């Protein structure tokens, strides 16, 4: 909870400028996960 | 709740440096996101720069790059910004802003600042000059006419002005200050009354300006 | 740098009533947007951020909307908290600015103003500068117009215009005329006149004087 020699902030920042190149643009990520248990399934979603 | 107080009133001459800060309390400081904003009276609301109450980064505005400075004391969890090379203009009301919470850091500011008065003068301290308001019997009005006590080439913008210390209330009108080409202000305040009660009645105007602590009465003669 | 420009500079409206404000952008805005509430002689209060939230602890009449440039704000019932300017910041990109300031009002019929003048006191005759008051007061329409005559005659630059707030109970303005002058012109000049043009009147009003 200092800041000096031997300290080191933990939270950097990105500066997104669209000047950038293609490298260091931002980008949203979605990420999901599905598992197979023993209950009976409930999100479904099938075919029609 | 969160609520954000600082300091009060200043007024300084072209070319000083002047330091306005503002203390915060909050539940927590995740980042916290003290954030200034200026008002030149009866205009656009301008805006300063904010400081990264986590830590210390410092993103500042562009017309005014290169002459003012933000810092903030960790301990004491209030923000100090620093402005030099003032001029005629920068006569204002300061304010502080931020206060996200939630997340990190936005740009919108949800805490805001009481407000902080500025005056960039070239003049010093003086007494209020004052002159009755005298009507006549041509302008009989319903049998109503008005009166009023001027109050001219005087500082700063307190002026309370009361008229026989609180005795009335009724159709009082208080005009806002007025800058002159001599840099003083001036004042006018009025009333009207049934004019049955002209040559029969007291009315005193009662002006108090503190800044010179002068208390001035003049009794309007018809 | 991104420019904000507010359409409505004044809006007029009456109690339980739905009021509307329009945003406009020089450039394209990503719904990067937020309404501030102010009031005078007060700190500035935030309404919607993102341009369609609302933000906790407001009435819930208010809403925003749009996206792009355009941008709007709407309240469905007009409650007398909801008189004072209302500003629209963007947050599109760097140097953040504001926009022009709309100002609600308190719509009542019209009411015509009463005209009175003041010649300069002889204590202020002493001094050595001429100072004369021409007086408006309970008038609607705040966009009303003074001009001076003297010595039949139009004066400019001399003159200073201080308008009073509406008040909340009388719900009018009123309006003071400054003439100053130095000594050397008040003598030269026999006869004054501050005129006054206004909605309500059905004409012109001249209210005058001369020195005695």
């Amino acid at each position: 909870g200092v800041e000096g020699f031997n300290c080191y902030f933990p939270l950097q920042s990105y500066g997104f400028q669209p000047t950038n190149g293609v490298g260091y643009q931002p980008y949203r990520v979605v990420v999901l996960s599905f598992e197979l248990l023993h209950a009976p399934a409930t999100v479904c979603g099938p075919k029609k | 709740q969160v609520q954000l107080v600082q300091s009060g009133a200043e007024v300084k001459k072209p070319g000083a440096s002047v330091k306005v800060s503002c203390k915060a309390s909050g539940y927590t400081f995740t980042t916290y996101a003290m954030h200034w904003v200026r008002q030149a009276p009866g205009q656009r609301l301008e805006w300063m720069g904010w400081i990264n109450a986590g830590n210390g980064n410092t993103k500042y505005s562009q017309k005014f790059q290169g002459r003012v400075t933000i810092t903030r004391d960790t301990s004491a969890s209030t923000a100090y910004m620093e402005l030099s090379s003032l001029r005629s203009e920068d006569t204002a009301v300061y304010y502080c802003a931020g206060g996200g919470g939630r997340r990190l850091q936005f740009d919108y500011f949800d805490y805001w600042g009481q407000g902080t008065l500025v005056t960039v003068s070239s003049a010093s301290t003086k007494g209020p000059s004052v002159f009755p308001l005298a009507p006549s019997s041509k302008s009989t009005s319903g049998g109503t006419a008005a009166l009023g006590c001027l109050v001219k080439d005087y500082f700063p913008e307190p002026v309370t002005v009361s008229w026989n210390s609180g005795a009335l209330t009724s159709g009082v009108h208080t005009f806002p200050a007025v800058l002159q080409s001599s840099g003083l202000y001036s004042l006018s305040s009025v009333v009207t009354v049934p004019s049955s009660s002209l040559g029969t009645q007291t009315y005193i105007c009662n002006v108090n300006h503190k800044p010179s602590n002068t208390k001035v009465d003049k009794k309007v003669e018809p | 740098d991104i420019q904000m420009t507010q359409s409505p500079s004044t809006l007029s409206a009456s109690v339980g009533d739905r009021v509307t404000i329009t945003c406009r952008a020089s450039q394209s805005i990503s719904s990067w947007l937020a309404w501030y509430q102010q009031k005078p002689g007060k700190a500035p209060k935030l309404l919607i951020y993102d341009a369609s939230s609302l933000e906790s602890g407001v009435p819930s009449r208010f809403s925003g909307s749009g996206s792009g440039t355009e941008f709007t704000l709407t309240i469905s019932s007009l409650q007398p908290d909801d008189f004072a300017t209302y500003y629209c910041q963007q947050y599109n990109g760097y140097p953040w600015t504001f926009g022009q300031g709309t100002k609600v009002e308190i719509k009542r019929t019209v009411a015509a103003p009463s005209v009175f003048i003041f010649p300069p006191s002889d204590e202020q005759l002493k001094s050595g500068t001429a100072s004369v008051v021409c007086l408006l007061n309970n008038f609607y329409p705040r966009e009303a117009k003074v001009q001076w005559k003297v010595d039949n005659a139009l004066q400019s630059g001399n003159s200073q215009e201080s308008v009073t707030e509406q008040d909340s109970k009388d719900s009018t303005y009123s309006l003071s005329s400054t003439l100053t002058l130095s000594k050397a012109d008040y003598e030269k000049h026999k006869v004054y006149a501050c005129e006054v043009t206004h909605q309500g009147l059905s004409s012109p009003v001249t209210k005058s004087f001369n020195r005695g």
